[PDB]
């Protein structure tokens, strides 16, 4: 439907994983869009996987807060992706917010959106795995939106072996990290609970600077796992009995500000197994979420 | 797991989406269903040669019967149209796809001609590559055996690699009902037993559902050895598959 003469760069957002982003609008209907150029080596590796999983999947997603694809506009040379405009990615947020804090009711708010996409996702045999602040867009009227799905996939029932080279460090789960023939849904969902902290103590919850160290930290804050905590721990691939054997943190002094119902879920979000990490469909039954409000930002 | 009926759902749905037009191969000017079939069984050595994901081989043939439905294509560009659909099969599926220049070695296309047929058959798909296939289904339908049993999975995912090959009848079936019929015929031929109970729950398919589908594919089972095309069977004697296709079909079910 598109064509490139309509649009007018009104500034470029950055470089993520792949392609360029830019605010455009049409000049014939004043939509505001963001436009995600992708180049093609048209010699010789031609078009990247990165961007056939990201729109092949993304055509299916049609949901509230899932960042919504517009159309796709063909030259020989780029592919432009035309998206809904979101002002603003929770990265840059939180970082506008570090004085102050999140307000805990949009905390919970958009928590509670960011879980009832990735159920979407997850209901519709996608795994995002790079869930991370910069990748979720809000607007003005409080909407948060799960966004690029370069590094996502379409899974199968069972999975089976997938890119073990997968997630930002600081969001990735231990399952990952210890290196597991087979993870599934609960990885998401493992990067959602440690952004869910991030929100509230308003610093990374995993800031590992190597893989060991991000494995270290997570042991350090939730305990060294053993096989009653974890069934398999000890048969995965990375696994060492060197691993030093920590206690496990007191969740009230993991998040501070959060009550009874905010660890509770958060506990569940963390949990090393992945078969008992609590899905996002159930998630979004939690009591933590009672009350969920949708304020403004 | 949890989603897994979600999920069972949304691929029924998406299967009838990402359905070619069965009646295709009588507007193609210049192929023929036989024509087909020495394409498929080509990427079935293709597969072999370069390990590739059984998913992989399945989404290259729905991206090739999905393309041929909309697409007038002469002979000489037929395996031009499937070397781009496996190319981009693998880059959708396969951890690491094979590299351009490798399916350019195994095709005689030029490279350009590969990368340019590779972007029309996006544009052709509109980029609507994450579909259903026999084998997604299969997957599924093996979490229900009792006890789980190598030699039927194996042999149902021959009996569905089959059908790839003969468009002529196996494209007037449903992946899922496709898939069934295997399964079945697995089963059967290896345990005696019959679709489980919990299949029919799940899917709400019977036996007599299945019939049209099973009868045909007993019959391609039997007539399998005579079949011009034997890549299938070759693949499926090496014992990554416990040499399945060396076993004997059954010759009736009495259903
Ligand atoms: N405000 C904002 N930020 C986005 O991505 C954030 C990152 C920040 C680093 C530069 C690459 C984009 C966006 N990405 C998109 C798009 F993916 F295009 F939808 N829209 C976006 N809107």
């Amino acid at each position: 439907p598109g064509s490139m003469e309509n649009f007018q760069k009104v500034e470029k957002i950055g470089e993520g994983t792949y392609g360029v982003v830019y605010k455009a609008r049409n000049k014939l209907t004043g939509e505001v869009v963001a436009l995600k150029k992708i180049r093609l080596d048209t010699e010789t590796e031609g078009v990247p996987s990165t961007a056939i999983r990201e729109i092949s999947l993304l055509k299916e997603l049609n949901h509230p807060n899932i960042v919504k694809l517009l159309d796709v506009i063909h030259t020989e040379n780029k592919l432009y992706l035309v998206f809904e405009f979101l002002h603003q990615d929770l990265k840059k947020f939180m970082d506008a917010s570090a004085l102050t804090g999140i307000p805990l009711p949009l905390i919970k708010s958009y928590l509670f959106q960011l879980l009832q996409g990735l159920a979407f996702c997850h209901s519709h045999r996608v795994l995002h795995r790079d869930l991370k602040p910069q990748n979720l867009l809000i607007n003005t009227e409080g909407a948060i939106k799960l966004a690029d799905f370069g590094l996502a996939r379409a899974f199968g029932v069972p999975v089976r072996t997938y890119t073990h080279e997968v997630v930002t460090l600081w969001y990735r789960a231990p399952e990952i990290l210890l290196g597991c023939k087979y993870y599934s849904t609960a990885v998401d969902i493992w990067s959602l609970g440690c952004i869910f902290a991030e929100m509230v103590t308003r610093r990374a919850l995993f800031p590992g600077d190597s893989e060991i160290d991000q494995l270290f930290r997570i042991f350090r804050t939730l305990g060294t796992p053993d096989e009653v905590v974890w069934p398999g721990v000890t048969s995965m691939p990375d696994y060492k009995p060197s691993f030093p054997k920590w206690a496990r943190q007191d969740f009230s002094k993991v998040v501070p500000p959060l009550d009874e119902d905010g660890r509770s879920l958060l506990s569940q979000m963390l949990h090393y197994d992945p078969n008992k990490r609590i899905s996002a469909k159930a998630a979004l039954a939690h009591p933590f979420f009672q009350d969920v409000t949708k304020p403004v930002p | 797991p949890d989603y897994h009926e979600d999920i069972h759902t949304y691929l029924r749905e998406m299967e009838v989406k990402c359905k070619p037009k069965v009646g295709y191969m009588k507007k193609q000017p210049d192929i023929t269903n036989s024509m087909r079939a020495i394409l498929v069984d080509w990427l079935v050595e293709v597969g072999e040669e370069y390990k590739l994901q059984n998913e992989t081989l399945h989404l290259a043939v729905n991206y090739i019967d999905r393309f041929l439905s909309s697409m007038s294509v002469l002979r000489g560009k037929l395996q031009l149209v499937g070397t781009a659909a496996m190319l981009l099969a693998s880059k959708f599926e396969e951890i690491y796809p094979p590299e351009v220049a490798e399916f350019v070695y195994i095709t005689t296309y030029t490279k350009k001609q590969v990368l340019r047929m590779e972007h029309l058959v996006l544009k052709v798909l509109t980029f609507d590559l994450a579909a259903p296939t026999v084998n997604q289904f299969l997957t599924q339908y093996f979490l229900h055996q009792q006890p789980a049993n190598c030699k039927v999975e194996s042999l149902a995912m021959f009996l569905g690699e089959l059908s790839l090959i003969d468009a002529d009848p196996y494209l007037k079936y449903l992946p899922s009902v496709i898939a069934g019929a295997a399964f079945h015929l697995a089963l059967y031929t290896v345990t005696g037993q019959s679709w489980p109970e919990s299949l029919i729950r799940k899917t709400g398919y019977t036996l007599e559902s299945l019939k049209p589908c099973l009868m045909d594919l007993h019959q391609t089972y039997l007539k399998a050895p005579q079949h011009a095309q034997q890549s299938i069977r070759e693949k499926y004697k090496n014992s990554k598959y416990h040499g399945v296709s060396l076993l004997n079909p059954p010759e009736t079910l009495n259903l």
